[PDB]
RNA sequence: AGCAGCCGCGGUAAUACCUGCUCCAAUAGUGUCUAUGGUGGAUGCUGCAGUUAAAAUGUCCGUAGUCUGUGUAUGUCUUUGUGUGUGAUGUUUGUGGUUGUGUGUGGAUGUAGUGAGUGUGUGGCAGAGGACGAGGGGCACUGGAUAGUUGGGCGAGAGGUGAAAUGCGAAGACCCUGACUGGACGAGCGGAAGCGAAGGCUGUGCUCUUGGACUAAUGUUGCGAUGAAGGACGAAGGCUAGAGGAUCGAAAUCGAUUAGAUACCGUUUUAGUUCUAGCAGUAAACGAUGCCGACUGGACGGGACAGUGUGUGUUGUCCAUGAGAAAUCUUGAGUAUGCGGGUUCUGGGGAUAGUAUGCUCGCAAGAGUGAAACUUGAAGAGAUUGACGGAAGGACACCACA
């Protein structure tokens, strides 16, 4: 393989190497396969920008650009399921 | 005066495992439970709890030394026979 | 024989503060060999063993009349040539003082091993 | 130090020894490298300059002294010319043999810096010249 | 110079520390020097001149506790501590507290 | 002296010496023999067999009535576990904290712990393979670290 | 001018230089330069040192090896030295020469140790019982003080300093009051008290995890000690991304002080100080004090458990014996130069210098490993008596005050 280039080795030497370590962070994320919540198996993935689908049952929910969830988004759907409870 | 032969005060003033002659501390006893007359054999440092079948009670409990028998009971060491 | 060793230096401690018996907790079957070549030439009075399914216990009668005693390790080999040499550097004069060996024939002190010609592996010395 | 155990002796102590000053130049093979005259005890060379050095303190004097080229090696050195007046028999373009000093290597008293001494000038003995045996050269 | 080696601290790594009450430096708690002490909340000199005043027929005068945290440098500097003698060194009063009153 | 500690505590039992055989027991020999080869059936580990005999059948060394050990019993009688209880205590407790860490990664803690109580596993099933008690290529089955 | 291996001598009063006498040691010999054995227990197998003199590694885990658990001695024969140990022998004596006997490395074949796993369960580990702990991660709440925003009152200064200046105040400061917002912190109780491998850890209630001790007729049966190579954790500052911003504050800046202060003291104002995710890998990371095992006097305490007039594990202070160069040490810095319990690491006069160079790791800042040429007679530890302090006390005096 590669020691520390990884997914960012399409890029052969070019735009400096802090630049194309910001793109091997976010292109990790937005190429990887998740478990589905409603019928439990590993076919998520991403359409557009905030959009992510299953192959099977073909199920669509809305979330970040380049990963399924964001931090501030887990922060506030926290609270509204603490204040349900309490 | 020799160490061969250690009067029986200080035989027990010593720990468990410096004594002369292998020896522990613990006993099976005898265990009566209330008006009737029911005969449990139990251990003296009982780590569980016993109840009498008849008259259904908990005879003994267990804590972390010596097993603690109820107030309306009273036992017995065993004896064995020859 | 690390209980030998062991044994050594509860007897110089004794042997220094004026007891008279010394108790240890621990008892093995070569160490009750060189006691008993101690027993046989008056340097201790007597001793005496229990069995408890433990390590042991034994008991040592002492005399007034040890000045050291020691353990070699480890166990050098020495051929009966070489007894001599020993001899010269453990005890302080030409006159008394034991060296012990663990010979073929059981244990014997250095002035036996060259009237049997023998050698063997150092044990310890006492005068 | 169990009975079988003399590999890991003769390991362990051959490292301590290298810790000696004197037994790592042999070991190393390197006592001879940074040396003016080598493995020879004395060596001839041919005058250049004549020149005077200061003792150190505490003590006032001047010591004569001479610059040298070693035929052997072509190395400049400086030497120490003992006697009483005797720095004037030699002229430059002179000849002369040098020896050590006595002492390991270091310089000796209050002569800072110069570690060889003028022995013999023209196949002729200095001292014997001092003492009146011999007749300058 | 002390087994101490200058604190009150055993068999534990670190120990707190705190901002000392004079200049603001940043000591151990177990190195400070502490004094307690409970004061007047009037002034002795003005008891009588309080006794006409008062208009309840039975008055007590208050009084306080502070306890104060000082460092090496402005304790010895204050005459809040002293230089002692080598066997002096040694002494260490306390209170007692199963005094009787 | 403790493997993995500065311990030196000395507490336990002793037990005596030249015991004998039982008068009190109220059942019978067969009738005993009955129920501890039953409870091992049910999957009931050896030290917590010992511990029902004494505490309610007044037995105190089940080699005067057994005529041997717990586990040379049990295994005549055709019971005889995959792995021993002391090896597969370790596995069960090295699984509990690995998936701990799966849900609380900054406790450095017990990651700390997980090395200790891991390498006690893997010194025991060294001593099992010298003995040809469990084959030679065993593996711990172990939840997978994230 | 010269001498002097080293210590040292010579400035008109040289036992030390130059010259003359006299004497000393060895003697056909006696001095110098260079290499090397001893000297050197200053390389330490026998047989050193490591609290402060040079030196125990920041902390645990762990493979090879060593040790523990379950390779020997000796008779007879044989094969090899020119050297040497030790007798005899008047080359006129002698170094010698001649001449008797012993010895050096491996192998073969007997004898002795030597008999074998058993049984037991002493170290460890695993499980039980009731207690104890500021051990750790997460969640939910809470307490006041600093700062600020905004309603009401008051009417000239407040702040801080050795003393002041810059700077803030009649668009109402400071002080007293009703409401709010925000970050950080967790006082007093709080100690020669507890817990954690160490770094470290003090509001309350829940939850998931954790440790050592104690108590016992539970299971197993030696499964262990130390540990180059390898691995994880690791104060504060720093660096990379996001969030946040009360207080304090490097750098910068003015005002003082001063002979001058780019400083101590102060005003304006930042990075940083906090949280999440990581990198890095250092400290007076200190008790400047490897780990495991055996044995050893008193007095007064604390903390946990169990018992009943005591025990086990830990721990603070003070006295002997003993030890030490001393200061001092008391579960050790004790157990004899009377020197050997198992197993590691580090030091070998000072300085050059933790510097060059090579290599491994890091975004960097740097960390780890680690010399020589050249120089030099001391550098250092602990204690003694003096002299001094812009050191602290107690006495005193109209050449001190009242
Ligand atoms: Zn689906
Ligand atoms: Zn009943
Ligand atoms: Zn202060």
């Amino acid at each position: 393989g590669t020691k520390k280039v990884g997914i960012a080795g399409s890029f052969g030497a070019r735009y400096g190497s802090t630049l194309r370590k910001r793109m091997k962070a976010v292109l990790e994320t937005q190429r990887a396969k998740y478990i589905c919540e409603a019928c439990g198996k590993k076919t998520v993935k991403r359409e557009a920008v905030g959009i992510w689908k299953c192959r099977s049952c073909r199920r669509v929910f809305a979330g970040g650009s380049y990963a399924k969830t964001t931090p501030a988004g887990k922060i506030f759907i926290n609270m509204v399921k603490q204040y349900n409870t309490k | 005066s020799d160490l061969a032969f250690p009067t029986r005060e200080k035989v027990g003033s010593t720990y468990k495992k410096d004594r002369l002659y292998r020896e522990g501390n613990g006993f099976f006893m005898y265990v009566r439970c209330g008006g009737c007359r029911h005969t449990t054999c139990c251990y003296s440092h009982s780590q569980t709890n016993i109840s009498c079948p008849g008259c259904g009670d908990i005879i003994l409990t267990s804590s972390g030394g010596r097993a603690v028998v109820s107030p309306n009971c009273e036992f017995k060491k065993i004896i064995r026979n020859i | 024989s690390a209980a030998l060793a062991n044994m050594c230096k509860a007897i110089n401690n004794a042997s220094r503060a004026g007891k008279r018996q010394l108790l240890l907790r621990f008892s093995t079957e070569e160490m009750r060999m060189f006691l008993l070549q101690m027993l046989r030439h008056g340097y201790i009075s007597g001793f005496s063993y229990i069995h408890d399914k433990r390590s042991g216990k034994s008991i040592i009668d002492l005399n007034g009349r040890l000045n050291r005693c020691g353990a070699i390790s480890p166990n050098y080999i020495v051929k009966r040539d070489g007894i001599e040499d020993f001899r010269t550097r453990l005890l302080p004069a030409r006159q008394f003082g034991h060296v012990l060996f663990n010979t073929s024939k059981g244990i014997l002190d250095h002035k036996e091993c060259l009237t049997e010609n023998v050698g063997g592996k150092i044990l310890g010395y006492f005068y | 130090p169990g009975l079988f155990s003399a590999n890991n002796l003769i390991k362990s102590r051959k490292a301590k020894r290298l810790a000696d000053t004197a037994y790592r130049k042999r070991a190393l093979g390197t006592k001879y490298k940074h040396s003016v005259l080598g493995r020879a005890p004395q060596a001839k060379a041919i005058v250049l300059e004549k020149i005077g050095v200061e003792a150190k303190q505490p003590n006032s004097a001047i010591r004569k002294a001479v610059r040298c080229q070693l035929i052997a090696t072509g190395k400049k050195i400086t030497a120490f010319v003992p006697y009483d007046g005797s720095v004037t028999y030699i002229e430059s373009n002179d000849e002369v043999t040098v020896e050590g000093f006595g002492k390991k290597g270091r310089s000796v008293g209050d002569i800072p810096g110069i570690r060889f001494k003028v022995c013999k000038v023209q196949n002729v003995s200095l001292h014997a010249i001092f003492t009146g045996k011999k007749e300058k050269p | 110079m002390r087994r101490n080696h200058g604190r009150g601290k055993k068999n534990r790594g670190s120990a707190g520390s705190i901002q000392c009450d004079k200049c603001g430096s940043v000591t151990p708690k177990d190195k400070a020097i502490k004094r307690f002490r409970i004061q007047s909340l009037i002034e002795q000199a003005s008891f009588d001149d309080l006794k006409q005043a008062t208009i309840y027929d039975v008055f007590e005068v208050p009084r306080m506790g502070y306890k104060s945290q000082f460092c090496v440098s402005c304790a010895c500097h204050a005459k809040i501590v002293r230089v002692r003698s080598s066997q002096a060194r040694k002494i260490r009063y306390g209170f007692n507290p199963n005094r009787v009153a | 002296a403790k493997m993995h500690s500065s311990g030196k505590g000395r507490s336990g039992s002793v037990k005596p010496y030249a015991t004998a055989f039982p008068t009190w027991l109220t059942k019978s020999v067969d009738e005993i023999k009955s129920d501890v080869i039953q409870m091992g059936n049910k999957g009931v580990p050896a030290p917590d067999i010992g511990t029902r005999l004494r505490d309610e059948y007044g037995i105190g060394k089940a080699s005067d009535v057994l005529g041997e050990s717990i586990t040379r019993f049990l295994q005549r009688n055709g019971v005889v576990p995959k792995i021993p209880h002391d090896l597969e205590s370790l596995v069960h407790r090295a699984n509990t904290l690995r998936s701990h860490l799966n849900i609380y990664r900054k406790d450095n803690s017990a990651k700390y712990r997980l090395i200790l109580v891991s390498s006690r596993m893997y010194r025991v099933a060294r001593y099992y393979k010298r003995k040809m008690r469990i084959p030679g290529n065993w593996k711990p089955k172990l939840v997978e670290l994230n």
